[PDB]
């Protein structure tokens, strides 16, 4: 067998964090059309069979809160684990609301040995979110 | 016995490092990009194969058009970053 | 026009951050595993599916052993890393 | 179209970079057994068609120039490129034999408007060599 048991009761959890406006002493502007992009992945998501949860304009904290609060949930009848951040970001990092939050610490509650629910399952992550500043001007 | 980072797949809308375009009313383009894929080929294809679609789209279709010189005309490569550990089917 | 970071694929021996094992008379854990499934499957896959073959097996059939409590029964999973806009196969 | 078009005159080359002997003043450990990697790339890869390259022990500056050299080739009848690398490192960072090289120098010599020969073909890069020091404890 080389594919992905696909074929449990359901295909597991979609989360979509979609941060639109983030607090005015962070100094990042709004990320208009983002609720395009939220509305778009739930559709997508929800055709695919899986269950859309989407939360918006989430302190780091709720980021934190509600990552831990998914991965403490019981998998055993999942397929997969999919998470969609919508935010600014840098290299390694997306932002709450009020400041940033490494990817590292949001991924660590899906490891394998935290989410035991989840081990040898499939977790994606899917990250709308820029990684720095450098610009390709494309070439031909 | 497995890795705790087995089974892993992260889609970056872009390179390490660069910048990530979003349009104000068309949405991001790399999630319309992945969602139009994924809606044609989420019954006739791999994962990797259907993200692979999503980069050539993202890198094909759009550029990026600004007043400032310094943003205009601008490209955007998708980045995938997958420690699956096998194949993955939406079906 | 197109992405100049485009067409790129980097496999990683291991995932960001992390240690890569290597064997004194076996090779790397990586590349041997690597150079194992290009000869069964270089004729009947897409690289993207190789790799991830290569992933599984570097996770599964590996398991570090020392008398340095430290490094003793640790795993490691490989890392893929593509921007590549098609498929690629070697035939 | 959506796979790469392989049927080009050659597969490509094929450049093995086996660092196994470092300076002293480095304080890296010699890397036994990268030999048996080389030579099975080689082997293998030679199976698959490319020209193949071995170099072994490059300095730092050696292996730069040595990229610059290989971009700085007509690559029109060619198919792909491919890169190997063997020797520590760290995250972004591979070891010459008498210190580092970010992997983004050596890689830049092939992006799009640089190695024009090269523009719309698969560029890859094998790179058996530390990302850290993080050790992965596995699970059940
Ligand atoms: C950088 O983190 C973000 C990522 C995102 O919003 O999804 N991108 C921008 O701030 C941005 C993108 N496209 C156009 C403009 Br103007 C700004
Ligand atoms: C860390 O950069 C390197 C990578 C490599 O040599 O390919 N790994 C080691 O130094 C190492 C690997 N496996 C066992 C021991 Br002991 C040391």
């Amino acid at each position: 067998d080389n594919s992905y048991k696909m074929d449990y009761p359901e295909m597991g959890l979609c989360i979509i964090i979609n941060n639109k406006n983030f607090h005015k002493s962070t100094g990042m502007t709004s990320r208009s059309g983002t609720d395009v992009d939220a509305a778009n992945l739930r559709e997508t998501f929800r055709n695919l069979k899986y269950e859309v949860r989407n939360k918006n304009d989430l302190t780091r904290e709720e980021i934190v809160e509600l990552m831990r609060d998914v991965s403490k949930e019981d998998h055993s009848k999942r397929s997969s684990f999919v998470c969609v951040l919508l935010s600014h970001g840098e290299e390694g990092i997306i932002f709450g609301t009020n400041g940033p939050v490494d990817l590292k610490k949001i991924t660590n509650f899906f490891r394998g040995d935290r989410c035991r629910s989840l081990t040898g399952k499939p977790k994606l992550f899917i990250i709308q979110a820029c990684r720095g500043t450098e610009l390709d001007c494309g070439i031909e | 016995k497995i890795p705790v980072e087995a089974d892993f797949l992260y889609a970056y809308s872009t390179a390490p490092g660069y910048y990530s375009w979003r349009n104000s009313k068309d949405g991001s383009w790399f999630i319309q990009s992945l969602c139009a894929m994924l809606k044609q080929y989420a019954d006739k294809l791999e994962f990797m194969h259907i993200l692979t679609r999503v980069n050539r789209k993202v890198a094909t279709e759009f550029e990026s058009f600004s007043f400032d010189a310094t943003f205009h005309a601008k490209k955007q490569i998708p980045c995938i970053v997958s420690m699956l550990t096998k194949e993955l089917y939406f079906y």
